RNA sequence: GGUGAAAUUCUUGGAUUUAUUGAAGACUAACAACUGCGAAAGCAUUCGCCAAGGAUGUUUUCAUUAAUCAGGAACGAAAGUUAGGGGAUCGAAGACGAUCAGAUACCGUCGUAGUCUUAACCAUAAACUAUGCCGAUUAGGGAUCGGACGGCGUUUAUUUUUGA
């Protein structure tokens, strides 16, 4: 039986695609099959910003950000709880989850 | 739908179909007479000419070929004959 | 002993923090990179060698840098954090942020934070094989 | 040692593998601007008073 | 860890006698070329002059990283850093001139985004002064205010037209200039704004910049030229 | 250094770390997508030269010149084979350190053929859409790539026609 209509790959209209290296176990997987996450964060955590802020010599200062793109094989994706198993009917839903914008 | 008169389509509905998919095929091209400002002659030019057309007198260009219908020189006028 | 200067002015240094996932390095040089002023690693402070990367060890190693560099006359630092780089994780280790605070709290001045991790445009083959570490 | 005194203003859940440990947010009660996160072992109420030996460790989450 | 050393000093060795090597160091000041606003940029350290080891030989091949914000006293130029190479040493003073340019790492990563087109080109050029130096360029596609379509992509034929236009502009601007003249054009970003006007017809192409400049060859030292810009 | 924790290994004959410079070979990050091309295998840095191809447009030209094919022929990833060049990185075989009742393995430090290229062989893959090729008809919808046609505006240039 086919578990997924797209074979869980997202590759139709071509024959080959170069692989990539997993960011955790350094495995080789096709680029279209890997799970990709883009992350934007600050250099320092929010509790430490005040100590840096008042120790500067430039009056008001803005700590820079850091930009990373991590990408995993499926075996490392669901062991680190990046994604998890869904139900049979809930599998066919590709909308990104609604991030909480009120936080109680 | 389920009851249609296929013999008498509206003229508006036939202006949108492909040139070959109508009830009877018919071209949508035409010939035209171009008035060169420099001279007083008249030349018959196809609407979809693939070659640069030169007028008989004073030897001036009148149109430039392209992918579809040739574009005329800016300082020129034409009538559909 | 130290640079002669008026009381208003302050002299600058640069700190190069190398924080991997196995150890952390605190290194202070002059304005250029040629001359090293002080350098202490996280392994000098801890005695169990599984805590060389612990955030606690970075704080202790960072504190005596400020003490040791205080009498040299340098009063301000530039900061350049870097990860392993190359084929590595490119994510700074746990001790990267612990050391930075200890310089600020100790009384030293801070300016111009930056990240200088080296990234390849197209790298050679990476260690592990095609199947990865299967544990 | 320059020991500091802190006071608890709100409690934020109970951590630990077996629920022994509790996590609280304290206030330094001398510089009202500053506020950090700490970990405590015993039962804690609001307006409780704690003594802190070092004030640079903080805690996860 | 204290109790891991096994070989220690090695096959056979003995402890040292004299320590604290910082008692013999000296401090020097660093100056800046003519176009920049502020001249003092910091201090440097070196061993004291002695027999068999002159101090000036060690202060002739050093370079320094100074942010453009400090030199111009302006926080707008907070993402560009340039290098200064020491040439001559007066009494307790080091003289420097231009040695390159480069963006900061964080500014460049913020520019690149998905569903856009990245265009980049490079070309070598030489000035009237026989300096061989290379320039890099970068640009991105620009969205339209009333656009509804999700992605803004240019056709690869259009990309080559823009790439050809970049090379032509760079050569023309640097054709008749000196190294001092060229630097005076980098800090007001004349090249970027001139490129944008020319490529307007092909495609909008927001965010034109000169990514970095590095030099490859140098002529004779010509000490007379260095003193012209310094000591004003 | 490396690991869940350790050891083998390198070190005041200055290890690890810091800045400048040089040589060699391999590879083209981010942009990169339910997007493009090719008979399939496959193909991603710039520029110059050489021949080839699909779609669209057309009041050009020939007039059945067509479909599928037993035998037959061209191309055909990776590994492997024969002679030269090259040999940075990874790493079959091999040698050690741990774990374990045992461990010829999973983990760690080294490391030969190979990995790259020129001239010739080999003809097999879950070579997969597990779905042969030509032709006709059958239901609604919104996205997207290439060409043409129509239109109200904005933007913009030695600016119009074009491009967005
Ligand atoms: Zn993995
Ligand atoms: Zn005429």
């Amino acid at each position: 039986v086919k578990k997924r209509k797209n074979n869980g790959r997202n590759k139709k209209g071509r024959g080959h695609v170069k692989p990539i290296r997993c960011s955790n176990c350094a495995r080789c997987t096709p680029k279209d099959k890997a799970i990709k996450r883009f992350t934007i964060r600050n250099m320092v955590e929010s509790a430490a910003i005040r100590d840096i802020s008042d120790a500067s010599v430039f009056a008001e200062y803005t700590v820079p950000k850091m930009y990373l793109k991590l990408q995993y094989c499926v075996s490392c994706a669901i062991h680190g709880k990046i994604v998890r198993v869904r139900s049979r009917e809930g599998r066919r839903n590709r909308a990104p989850p609604p991030r909480v914008r009120y936080n109680k | 739908v389920l009851a249609v008169d296929l013999l008498n389509p509206s003229p508006a509905s036939e202006a949108r179909k492909h040139k070959l998919k109508t009830l009877v095929p018919a071209p949508r091209s035409f010939f035209m007479d171009v008035k060169c400002p420099g001279c007083f002659t008249i030349t018959t030019v196809f609407s979809h000419a693939q070659t640069v057309v030169i007028c008989q007198g004073c030897t001036n260009v009148l149109c430039q070929p392209t992918g579809g219908k040739a574009r005329l020189t800016e300082g020129c006028s034409f009538r559909r004959k | 002993l130290g640079p002669q200067v008026r009381e208003g002015e302050l002299v600058f240094g640069v700190a190069r923090i190398f924080a991997s996932f196995n150890d952390t390095f605190v290194h202070v040089t002059d304005l250029s990179g040629r001359e090293t002023i002080c350098r202490v690693t996280g392994g000098m402070k801890v005695k169990a060698d599984r805590d060389e990367s612990s955030p606690y060890a970075a704080m202790l190693a960072a504190q005596d840098v400020a003490a040791r560099c205080k009498e040299l006359g340098i009063t301000a630092l530039h900061i350049k954090i870097r990860a392993t780089g190359g084929n590595g994780t490119k994510t700074p280790g746990p001790g990267a942020q612990s050391a930075l605070r200890a310089l600020a709290r100790s009384g030293m001045k801070i300016g111009r934070i930056e990240d200088v991790t080296p990234t390849p445009s197209d790298s050679t083959r990476r260690k592990g094989g095609r199947r990865g570490r299967r544990l | 040692a320059p020991v500091k005194f802190v006071k608890v203003t709100r409690v934020l859940g109970r951590t630990g593998s077996r629920g022994g440990v509790t996590q609280v947010r304290v206030e330094f009660m001398d510089d009202t601007t500053r506020s950090i996160i700490r970990n405590v072992k015993g039962p804690v109420r609001e307006n409780d008073i704690l003594v802190l030996l070092e004030s640079e460790r903080e805690a996860r989450r | 860890v204290g109790k891991n050393k096994r070989l220690s000093k090695g096959k056979k060795g003995l402890k040292k006698k004299v320590q604290d090597p910082f008692t013999r160091k000296d401090w020097y000041n660093i100056k800046a070329p003519a176009p920049f606003a502020v001249r003092d940029v910091g201090k440097t350290l070196v061993n004291r002059t002695t027999g068999l080891k002159n101090a000036n030989d060690a202060l002739k091949g050093r370079i320094f990283e100074v942010c453009l914000a400090d030199l111009q006293k302006d926080e707008d130029h907070a993402f560009r850093k340039i290098k200064l190479r020491v040439d001559e040493v007066q009494g307790k003073n080091c003289l420097t001139n231009f040695h390159g340019l480069d963006f900061t790492t964080d500014k460049l990563r913020s520019l690149v985004r998905k569903w856009q087109t990245l265009i980049e080109a490079n070309v070598t050029v030489t000035t009237t002064d026989h300096y061989l130096l290379r320039l890099f360029a970068i640009a991105f596609t620009k969205r339209r205010p009333n656009q509804i379509k999700k992605t803004t992509y240019a056709q690869s034929s259009q990309i080559r037209a823009i790439r050809r236009k970049m090379v032509e502009i760079i050569q023309r601007e640097a054709a008749s200039c000196t190294l001092h003249q060229l630097v005076s054009k980098l800090i007001p970003e004349v090249i970027g704004r001139e490129i944008e006007k020319a490529t307007q017809g092909i495609y909008p192409l927001q965010n034109v910049h000169i990514r970095k400049v590095k030099l490859l060859k140098q002529p004779k030292f010509d000490l007379g030229a260095l003193m012209a810009l310094h000591g004003e």
